[PDB]
C-alpha cells in the first residue's frame, strides 16, 4: 500500500536508477538474485512499497526501463543487481533519439510510448492503494527530455489524482558536452511545470564539487555522483517504509513546502559527507548535521543559496536521535540566519524523524530547500537559448521532424514567466 | 466626571443622549446651539490626520515635536466623554490593538489615551525610551491628577502629554536630570497655583508591541509636598541611576 | 452602506462641538 | 457503574495513549498480557477467565502507527477489532481528514463506540486524546465529536489535546489547522485541556535534569496527569471528585472551558534525598510559573477557579493550612467575583512510577487545575500565525482542493476572535 512506480528514461535516467535500486535492495537485505537475506522484520514490513512478491518468495522490483538504444538495457542487464528487473518491463527504440527533442517527443517517440503506458498501466493495476509515480531523466537530451515530458503528460492524464517525483538532471553551463542543450531544456520544462507536483534539480558541477572539495575524491567517475544522488533519492522515500518519531510521507511534503501550485523546483542536500581522512576528527551529533546540512558548499544544484531567501525547507533526519536536540536546532538556524528566510512564513522548517538510518552510518538526514535562490539557473539558460535562437543556430534539425517554429517562442515566454513568479517573493 | 463609552463603536442611544443631557446642562446658553447643531442638515467633514511615519535623515528632537503637532492637530477632547475606554491593568497588546484602532478612527483624545498613542507612535524606534509619570495635585478644596509620557533619548530628559492647559503637556529634550524636568513641572503647576501633593514614577516600556507585560505607573512614589526639594532631587537621581541600567524589578 | 456616513455624521457633529467648548473655555 | 471510554486519533494521540495504558495496567496490576495474576472497572472489562479488554478505541488514517501497536508488547492487550486504520494520511490537511479521507472510516468507527457504550451500565463521560497541528488530530476528532455531540447529547466529553508551541513547531500550516480546530473544540467539548512541548521540555531540562529527552518522557508526564484526573473514579479518599463536579466546579459560563493542568513534584531520584517534599512545598510548587505545561506566564492574569487534587498521603488540615498561606500571597492574584476559589480532593492511592522511566518513588502528589485568563496568551500568538500567512493566501489552494470552501477560514477567525473577547472581558473588577 502507498506504492510507488518508478521510471527511468534516459542513459543517465537508467544508470542513476540502476544505482538508487542497488542502494534500494542493500538497504532491505535483498540478494541479487531477488532473494531475501536479512535480519530485522522491519525490512519486510514496508517492502511492498517498491516491490512484488514472486513465486519462490522473491522479490521484484517494480522498474519500468525506457530508452531509444538498446546498448543501455545491455549494460543494464549485465551490470551488478541487473538480474532481479523483468525482461518484459524492458522496452526499447531501434535508433536514438540523437539529442533532437523532435524526435523523442514527435516521430519516433510516439511509436513506443503506447507499450510504456501499457506496461505502467499493467503494473498499475497490480496494487490498491498507489500513492504516485517518480521518474529519472535529463533536461539536457532528446530521449530523456522530449519522451519523458511525453510519458508524464499522459499519466497525468490518466491519473489526475495522484503525485509525481522527477528526479530531474538540469545540465550545467560550463559543466556541458552537447551543443544543443538550452533547446531541448527549454522544450522540457516548458511542460515540466504543469504535469508534476515535484522536481528536484540536480547539476553535475556541484556534484563534482561535492567529490573534489569534502569527500576529497582524486579521480570522480560518474558512479560516485550516481551513488550520492541515489542516498537523496532513498532519503525521500524513507518515511513510507520504516517507522519514526514523526513520520512524513509524499504528499505531506508537497503540502509543507508547495506554497503555490507553480513553485514545486527543489535542490536537496545530505550529510554527513566526510572524507576517508577526516573520519575521526568529528563528533557525528546533531549539530554537526544541521550544520553540514544548511552550508552553501552541500547544495546539489549549482546555485549560491546566499543570492535568495528560503520560502520552506525539509529535513528528514535518519537515527535515534533526541526531538529536543531538532527542535532547537532548526529553531536557532533561522534566528541566526533571519535574513535568508522569508518573513511572511512565521515557520520555514518541516522536521521530521525516522529510526532506521543507512547501513553504514548512525545518523543521517536529507535536507531539501525551496529558495528563489533556483531561478539562477534558468536566467543561465534563457541566456544561453537566446544566444543560439537570436540566430536560428541548429534548428533545422527541429523543423524537419515536423515541429514548428512558434514553440520555442511559447517555451522561451513560459521560462520568463516563471522566473518573474520566483523574482517575485524576494 | 465625564463618563466613558463602553459600547465599542457605534455609540448607544443611552450614551448619546447622556452626552448630550451633560452638554445641554453644562453650556449656560444651552439649547439654541445644541439644537443647531443636532438638526444641521450639511455640516463640513473634517480632514484625516495622516499619521507620520519615521524618516532616518530628521532628526530625534524634531520626531517628538512632529507626534507632538500631530497630537495638537488632534482636537484635545474637552467635550467630557471618553471615546475608548482604557484599562491600567490590561496587558500592553490590548492597548496596542486600541491604539491603532483610535488612530483609525482619529477622534478626541484626553490625557491616558494620548500617552497612549506616544507609545504606539514611539514604539518603533529602540534608541529612543519611554516611560510614564504622574501627579496627584491639590486646588480649589479638590484633588486632581495628571499623566504624561517622559523620553529619554541621546541622554536628554524631554515630555510628552496632553492637557486643557498649554505648558503642562510639552517639553523639549533639554533636561540634563530628570530633577529638573519634574522641578520644571511643579513650577509650571504652581503658576496655576494649583499644589502638587504626590509624584509617581513608572518603568521604561518595553519596545516589543504584542507581549502582555503590563505598565507599571507606581514602582516610585514621593509625597512632594511635605519634603523639602533638595531630598526629593537626591532620591529622584538615585531613581534615575538604578532605571537607565535597568537594575529595578 | 450607511454606517459609514453614520460614523461621517458622528465625528462632524462632535468636531463641531468639540470646537465650540473649546471657545467656551477660552471664554472661561 | 463510573466508566469513560477512551479514542486515541492521530500519532500523537495514539504515543500518549500507549504510555497512557502502560501505566494503567502498571497500577491494577495487569500483564501485558491482560491476564491479572473491583477498581479495574472504571478502564477494563473483565470477559471471563480473567481476560481484561481496555475500553480504548485505537484510530488513524495512516496504517503505520497503529500497526507499530499491533507488532508492539501490548498486542494481547487491545481485542484487534479496536484499532482501526485507513489507507492513507491526513497529510497535515484538514480538508482530508474531515471531508474527503475521513467519510470512508467515520461510520466503521462510529458503530464501535456504539458497541463500547453499549456494554457499560453506567457512563461518566469521554477521554479523546488528539492534536491540534496535525490534519487527522483536527479535521477527523471535528467529524468525531460532531457525530457523537449530535449522537449523545449529555455525556461530557474530555479533550487532552497538545496546543502548538509558540517557537519549537514541526509543520508549516500548524495555524491553519488549529484555527479550524478551534470551532469543534468549543461548542462541542466540556473540557479541553491544552499542553504544549516547548514547556515539558524546560520542566525534562531543569527539575529532571535531562539534557536529551524525546517524546517518551512527554507522553509519561501527560500520563501522570490523566490518572491523576480519573483517580477520585478507580480508588477512594477524604473527598471524592468525579467529573461532573468538578465540571460544576470549575466552568463558570458555559463557554469558557479550558482550563490549564499542573503536577507536582516532579523530581529526579538523585534530588529527592535533599527534599523534604511536604504538602506546603508540592502545593506551593504548583502555582510558581516555571511549572505551567503551557508556555504561558501566569502571572500576568488571574485565577477564576481552582482544583487541587491531592494523592497519597494527605490530610486535610495540612490542605487548608497551605492554601491559607497561598491567600495571603499578594503576587497569586484571584477574582473578585469567585470569593472561594479552590476545589480540595484528596486520594489514598499514592502515585505509580513505570520502570523504564526517570521519576522519584515519592509519597504523595498534586495536580493543580486552574481556569486562569492567562491562557489567552497561549492563543493570541497563534492568530499572528495565521494572520501573516492567510494575508498572502498562502497554502490555501491545497485546502480548497479538497473540497473546502475559502469562507471557513475568516469564519473560523473571527470566532477565534470572540472567544478571546469574551475570555478577556471577563475578569475584569465587580
Ligand atoms: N550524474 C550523472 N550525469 C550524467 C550521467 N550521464 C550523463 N549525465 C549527463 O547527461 C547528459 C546527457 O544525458 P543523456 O546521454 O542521457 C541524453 P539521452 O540519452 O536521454 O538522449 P539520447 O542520447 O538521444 O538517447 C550529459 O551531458 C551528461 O553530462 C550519469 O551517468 N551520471
Ligand atoms: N507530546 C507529543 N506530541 C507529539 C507526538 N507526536 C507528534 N506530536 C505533535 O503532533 C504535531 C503534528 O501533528 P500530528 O499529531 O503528528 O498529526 P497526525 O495526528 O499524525 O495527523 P497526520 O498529519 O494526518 O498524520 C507536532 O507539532 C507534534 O508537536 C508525541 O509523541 N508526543
Ligand atoms: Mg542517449
Ligand atoms: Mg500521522
Amino acid at each position: 500500500m502507498r506504492e510507488i512506480v518508478h521510471i527511468q528514461a534516459g542513459q543517465c535516467g537508467n544508470q542513476i536508477g540502476a544505482k538508487f535500486w542497488e542502494v534500494i535492495s542493500d538497504e532491505h537485505g535483498i540478494d541479487p538474485t531477488g532473494s531475501y537475506h536479512g535480519d530485522s522484520d522491519l525490512q519486510l514490513e514496508r517492502i511492498n512499497v517498491y516491490y512484488n512478491e514472486a513465486a519462490g518468495n522473491k522479490y521484484v522490483p517494480r522498474a519500468i526501463l525506457v530508452d531509444l538504444e538498446p546498448g543501455t538495457m545491455d549494460s543494464v542487464r549485465s551490470g551488478p543487481f541487473g538480474q532481479i528487473f523483468r525482461p518484459d518491463n524492458f522496452v526499447f527504440g531501434q535508433s536514438g533519439a540523437g539529442n533532437n527533442w523532435a524526435k523523442g517527443h514527435y516521430t519516433e517517440g510516439a511509436e513506443l510510448v503506447d507499450s510504456v503506458l501499457d506496461v505502467v498501466r499493467k503494473e498499475s493495476e497490480s496494487c490498491d492503494c498507489l500513492q504516485g509515480f517518480q521518474l529519472t531523466h535529463s533536461l539536457g537530451g532528446g530521449t530523456g527530455s522530449g519522451m519523458g515530458t511525453l510519458l508524464i503528460s499522459k499519466i497525468r492524464e490518466e491519473y489526475p489524482d495522484r503525485i509525481m517525483n522527477t528526479f530531474s538532471v538540469v545540465p550545467s553551463p560550463k559543466v556541458s558536452d552537447t551543443v544543443v542543450e538550452p533547446y531541448n531544456a527549454t522544450l522540457s520544462v516548458h511542460q515540466l511545470v504543469e504535469n508534476t507536483d515535484e522536481t528536484y534539480c540536480i547539476d553535475n558541477e556541484a556534484l563534482y564539487d561535492i567529490c573534489f572539495r569534502t569527500l576529497k575524491l582524486t579521480t570522480p567517475t560518474y558512479g560516485d555522483l550516481n551513488h550520492l544522488v541515489s542516498a537523496t533519492m532513498s532519503g525521500v522515500t524513507t518515511c513510507l517504509r520504516f517507522p519514526g518519531q514523526l513520520n512524513a510521507d509524499l504528499r505531506k511534503l508537497a503540502v509543507n513546502m508547495v506554497p503555490f501550485p507553480r513553485l514545486h523546483f527543489f535542490m536537496p542536500g545530505f550529510a554527513p559527507l566526510t572524507s576517508r581522512g577526516s573520519q575521526q576528527y568529528r563528533a557525528l551529533t546533531v549539530p554537526e548535521l544541521t550544520q553540514q546540512m544548511f552550508d552553501a558548499k552541500n547544495m546539489m544544484a549549482a546555485c549560491d543559496p546566499r543570492h535568495g531567501r528560503y520560502l520552506t525547507v525539509a529535513a528528514v533526519f535518519r537515527g535515534r536521535m533526541s526531538m529536543k536536540e531538532v527542535d532547537e536546532q532548526m529553531l536557532n538556524v533561522q534566528n541566526k540566519n533571519s535574513s535568508y528566510f522569508v518573513e511572511w512564513i512565521p515557520n520555514n522548517v518541516k522536521t521530521a524523524v525516522c529510526d532506521i538510518p543507512p547501513r553504514g552510518l548512525k545518523m543521517s538526514a536529507t535536507f531539501i530547500g525551496n529558495s528563489t535562490a533556483i531561478q539562477e539557473l534558468f536566467k543561465r539558460i534563457s541566456e544561453q537559448f537566446t544566444a543560439m535562437f537570436r540566430r536560428k543556430a541548429f534548428l533545422h534539425w527541429y523543423t524537419g521532424e515536423g515541429m514548428d517554429e512558434m514553440e520555442f517562442t511559447e517555451a522561451e515566454s513560459n521560462m520568463n514567466d516563471l522566473v518573474s513568479e520566483y523574482q517575485q517573493y524576494q | 466626571l465625564f463618563h466613558v463609552n463602553k459600547s465599542g463603536f457605534p455609540i448607544d442611544s443611552h450614551t448619546w443622549e447622556r452626552m448630550w443631557m451633560h452638554v445641554a446642562k453644562v453650556h449656560p446658553k444651552g439649547g439654541e446651539m445644541v439644537g443647531a447643531i443636532r438638526n444641521a442638515a450639511f455640516l463640513a467633514k473634517p480632514s484625516i490626520p495622516q499619521v507620520p511615519n519615521y524618516r532616518l535623515s530628521m532628526t530625534i528632537p524634531d520626531w517628538l515635536q512632529a507626534i507632538q503637532n500631530y497630537m495638537k492637530t488632534l482636537q484635545y477632547n474637552h467635550t467630557g466623554t471618553q471615546f475608548f475606554e482604557i484599562r491600567k491593568m490590561r496587558p500592553l497588546s490590548g492597548l496596542m490593538e486600541t491604539a491603532k484602532e483610535m488612530t483609525r478612527e482619529s477622534l478626541p483624545i484626553k490625557a491616558l489615551e494620548a500617552v497612549i498613542l506616544g507609545i504606539y507612535l514611539t514604539n518603533g524606534q529602540p534608541s529612543i525610551e519611554r516611560f510614564p509619570i504622574s501627579f496627584k495635585t491639590y486646588f480649589s478644596g479638590n484633588y486632581f491628577h495628571h499623566v504624561v509620557l517622559g523620553i529619554y533619548c541621546n541622554g536628554r530628559y524631554g515630555s510628552l502629554g496632553m492637557s486643557r492647559r498649554a505648558e503642562l503637556m510639552d517639553k523639549p529634550l533639554t533636561f540634563r536630570t530628570l530633577s529638573d524636568l519634574i522641578f520644571d513641572f511643579e513650577d509650571s503647576y504652581k503658576k496655576y497655583l494649583h499644589t502638587v501633593k504626590k509624584v509617581k514614577i513608572g518603568l521604561y516600556v518595553p519596545h516589543e508591541p504584542h507581549s502582555f507585560q503590563p505598565i507599571e505607573w507606581k514602582q516610585l512614589v514621593l509625597n512632594v509636598s511635605k519634603m523639602l526639594r533638595a531630598d526629593i532631587r537626591k532620591e529622584l537621581e538615585k531613581y534615575a541611576r538604578d532605571m537607565r541600567m535597568k537594575i529595578l524589578k | 452602506s450607511a454606517q459609514q456616513e453614520l460614523k461621517q455624521r458622528q465625528r462632524a457633529e462632535i468636531y463641531a462641538l468639540n470646537r465650540v467648548m473649546t471657545e467656551l473655555e477660552q471664554q472661561q | 457503574m463510573r466508566e469513560c471510554i477512551s479514542i486515541h486519533v492521530g500519532q500523537a494521540g495514539v504515543q500518549i495513549g500507549n504510555a497512557c495504558w502502560e501505566l494503567y495496567c502498571l497500577e491494577h496490576g495487569i500483564q501485558p498480557d491482560g491476564q491479572m495474576p473491583d477498581s479495574f472497572n472504571t478502564f477494563f472489562s473483565e470477559t471471563g477467565a480473567g481476560k481484561h479488554v481496555p475500553r480504548a478505541v485505537f484510530v488513524d488514517l495512516e496504517p503505520t502507527v497503529i500497526d507499530e501497536v499491533r507488532t508492539g508488547t501490548y498486542r494481547q492487550l487491545f481485542h484487534p477489532e479496536q484499532l482501526i486504520t485507513g489507507k492513507e494520511d491526513a497529510a497535515n490537511n484538514y480538508a482530508r481528514g474531515h471531508y474527503t479521507i475521513g467519510k470512508e472510516i467515520i461510520d466503521l468507527v462510529l458503530d464501535r463506540i456504539r458497541k463500547l457504550a453499549d456494554q457499560c451500565t453506567g457512563l461518566q463521560g469521554f477521554l479523546v486524546f488528539h492534536s491540534f497541528g496535525g490534519g487527522t488530530g483536527s479535521g477527523f476528532t471535528s467529524l468525531l465529536m460532531e457525530r457523537l455531540s449530535v449522537d449523545y447529547g449529555k455525556k461530557s466529553k474530555l479533550e487532552f489535546s497538545i496546543y502548538p508551541a509558540p517557537q519549537v513547531s514541526t509543520a508549516v500550516v500548524e495555524p491553519y489547522n488549529s484555527i479550524l480546530t478551534t470551532h469543534t473544540t468549543l461548542e462541542h467539548s466540556d473540557c479541553a485541556f491544552m499542553v504544549d512541548n516547548e514547556a515539558i521540555y524546560d520542566i525534562c531540562r531543569r527539575n529532571l535534569d535531562i539534557e536529551r529527552p524525546t517524546y517518551t518522557n512527554l507522553n509519561r508526564l501527560i500520563s501522570q496527569i490523566v490518572s491523576s484526573i480519573t483517580a477520585s473514579l478507580r480508588f477512594d479518599g477524604a473527598l471524592n471528585v468525579d467529573l461532573t463536579e468538578f465540571q460544576t466546579n470549575l466552568v463558570p459560563y458555559p463557554r469558557i472551558h479550558f482550563p490549564l493542568a499542573t503536577y507536582a513534584p516532579v523530581i529526579s531520584a538523585e534530588k529527592a534525598y535533599h527534599e523534604q517534599l511536604s504538602v506546603a512545598e508540592i502545593t506551593n510548587a504548583c502555582f510558581e510559573p516555571a511549572n505551567q505545561m503551557v508556555k504561558c506566564d501566569p502571572r500576568h492574569g488571574k485565577y477564576m477557579a481552582c482544583c487541587l487534587l491531592y494523592r497519597g498521603d494527605v490530610v486535610p488540615k495540612d490542605v487548608n493550612a497551605a492554601i491559607a498561606t497561598i491567600k495571603t500571597k499578594r503576587s497569586i492574584q484571584f477574582v473578585d467575583w469567585c470569593p472561594t476559589g479552590f476545589k480540595v480532593g484528596i486520594n489514598y492511592q499514592p502515585p505509580t512510577v513505570v520502570p523504564g522511566g526517570d521519576l522519584a518513588k515519592v509519597q504523595r502528589a498534586v495536580c493543580m487545575l486552574s481556569n486562569t485568563t492567562a491562557i489567552a496568551e497561549a492563543w493570541a500568538r497563534l492568530d499572528h500565525k495565521f494572520d501573516l500567512m492567510y494575508a498572502k493566501r498562502a497554502f490555501v489552494h491545497w485546502y480548497v482542493g479538497e473540497g473546502m470552501e475559502e469562507g471557513e477560514f475568516s469564519e473560523a477567525r473571527e470566532d477565534m476572535a470572540a472567544l478571546e473577547k469574551d475570555y478577556e472581558e471577563v475578569g475584569v473588577d465587580s
